[PDB]
């Protein structure tokens, strides 16, 4: 998708998983975008959920666990992305 | 080695000695022995009688005596300083993971700790954490979070080590200045204790203000302040007029229920045909459940509320 | 297989389980 | 050699002494054996006499009095920490081909690993694996894929050993970490724990929401918490109560399923002649199946809720 930054922008939900990232040399920094669903449905596979409850919005700030676990796909995404 | 020794002479003692020293050993060591048990495969008879030897020798050292030094030490501080000063002393000697450190915390404080995380880590903390403080911590939740970890506990798998590492750490780091937490000082009794060295008019001021306020608490101090073991220390024609307002049987129950001094003041205070028949049937009857004496208690010692407050009774 | 292991066999569990607490330490 | 003198020894004890032998023997050994074994042609009087010279003076020093490690181990574990930690232990204790390692793999994983396969591979696999894992692997197939695996394995004619050898290499390859797969901590279980230490109005919130899901597990849990042999900690009343609306001959037959001391409380319980009549008819009966027991105690649990539901019963 091609659209300026302000409708990209308005089009995320509220909190959202924003990563900063620089792509070296070329001068910027790039960004990744997480949903909650995404990061929740990690959250409930890695702690032994099965997935049958649906998930609750909550609209509430991540937690240090939940950063960690963010920080965990970001590094595996980085390493495939730069490959 | 000696882990090698002490498994042959747990091998060669019997399946019932050994299982009670573990009973006296640390989950490290008995980890340890029982690792090293798996992988034994032979045992000579040389070795066999320098583990006997050698222990032998070590027990004719000790030969210690052992003494179980909590309850004895307990004992001597009751009977030494009283039931408050051994039970503080005791809790001072007394006082990890951070699921371990959570359990030793608040149950309010907890809760809402973990409040402020994702609901299945919720339900494995707490599936980690102690049955009772579980379920003290599941009690402050909301019903819709109640209601979530409920569900949740009831699917549980079982967590990666690596998440399980990682929310230990993660609880670690949200830890704060947890230590000497909370602190047993007074409240109600205390209070109860500076109404009952407050003025009559002060304690006449008191019940105004405390039926004033939520009601309950103060019914519960009703209650607290004066006890039934209190009755030794009032005057004779007091328990008298006890007796002639309370009934024969709750009278003969409290009796049973009470201490012997209590209950040789109450025969005192009876005639000697009444107080011989009163032991009589106390000596014929059988034991009483606790519920109903403390029941019967209550009511005579409501009926020397109502005495004291008509002036007929001084307490 | 003389009288002493029902000697070791009669004595204290506290007191093998302090043995088995030195040997370890020892090791 | 070692091997050579070992396998004389196995030919001149006997058949039966050489098998029993190698039940104790790996694998490996009893493979190098029996290939020694089978080339042997000539066996001097002067090497057998050496040999069984060399045996009795290995066997001098042990008799080393072989103990079970494994069962002596297990037995000390319970008598002193209790079926689970002893249980934890020794998995603790005992904790590879690629075939092998998916083995001692979780049936799911497995099952979705190899579902991205060629079906002949597949079956392949699930012949080499363990029964009992191929078939809970296949049970979460699909129809179809279900279908032609078990059409494949009935016509399973052979795999040739470069091609066994690269699909371990490729199963190898597809391992992740696995180390530590999956933990035993608790579900279902401990949520009727904890639900058993939350209060009297919380478990009515409870009974509620476990209706209202699915229904099923909330009657597993109506069954899990509290059992039949729980009923000895339940007062003499309740339990007289219980011998009013349960029908003899139930009684009698969970009384026989269940332990001696909860027997003797039922029968102190009951009247003298009817405990006597119950005793002659369990002594002139005989035994009983445990499936009619569970279900003879099941039926008196439900007439336990019942009674408690209505508050004639404390539990």
């Amino acid at each position: 998708r091609i659209q300026p930054y302000h409708e990209f922008a308005r089009n995320l939900p509220v909190p959202t998983n924003l990563n900063l990232i620089h792509l070296k040399p070329l001068r910027g920094t790039g960004l990744v975008v997480f949903s909650p669903s995404l990061v929740f449905i990690a959250v409930d596979n890695l702690f032994g959920g099965d997935g049958r409850f649906p998930t609750k919005v909550e609209g509430r700030e991540f937690t240090h666990t939940e950063q960690r676990v963010i920080n965990r796909m970001l590094k595996l995404a980085l390493e495939g992305y730069s490959d | 080695s000696g882990t090698d020794k002490s498994v042959i002479l747990l091998m060669t003692i019997g399946e019932d000695r050994a299982a009670e020293v573990f009973k006296h050993l640390s989950t490290r060591e008995v980890q340890a022995l029982s690792t090293a048990m798996a992988n034994v495969r032979q045992i000579s008879n040389k070795q066999l009688t320098d583990v006997l030897s050698e222990f032998e020798q070590e027990a004719e050292q000790f030969a210690a005596l052992n003494i179980n030094a909590n309850e004895y030490l307990r004992s001597v501080l009751v009977k030494a300083l009283g039931e408050e000063r051994a039970s503080s002393l005791l809790e001072d000697i007394l006082e990890t993971s951070g699921i371990e450190t959570l359990n030793f915390m608040e149950p309010q404080s907890a809760a809402d700790l973990i409040r402020d995380e994702h609901p299945q880590i919720i339900a494995t903390i707490l599936v980690h954490l102690k049955r009772s403080q579980a379920a003290d911590i599941l009690a402050l939740f909301d019903e819709r979070l109640r209601h979530d970890v409920m569900l949740r506990i009831a699917t549980f798998g079982g967590v990666q080590p690596a998440a399980l590492a990682e929310l230990t750490e993660v609880l670690n780091g949200l830890l704060d200045g947890q230590n000497l937490k909370r602190s047993k000082m007074g409240g109600v009794r205390t209070a109860a204790e500076i109404i009952n060295l407050m003025k009559t008019q002060q304690e006449e001021a008191v019940i105004t203000a405390v039926r004033e306020f939520d009601g309950e608490l103060a019914q519960k101090i009703i209650d607290e302040m004066f006890l039934f073991e209190n009755l030794v220390d009032v005057d004779d024609r007091s328990i008298q007029r006890l007796l002639q307002e309370v009934d024969s049987e709750s009278l003969l129950i409290a009796l049973k229920g009470a201490e012997p001094p209590l209950r040789e003041k109450f025969l005192r205070n009876m005639s000697q045909r009444a107080a011989d028949i009163l032991r009589d049937d106390l000596a014929n009857r059988g034991p009483v459940r606790l519920s109903q004496v403390e029941n019967e208690q209550k009511a005579i010692l409501l009926i020397v509320r109502r005495l004291a407050e008509t002036g007929e009774m001084v307490i | 297989m003389s009288q002493r292991i029902r000697e070791m066999s009669d004595n204290d569990p506290r007191v093998v389980a302090l043995v088995i607490r030195q040997w370890m330490s020892n090791d």
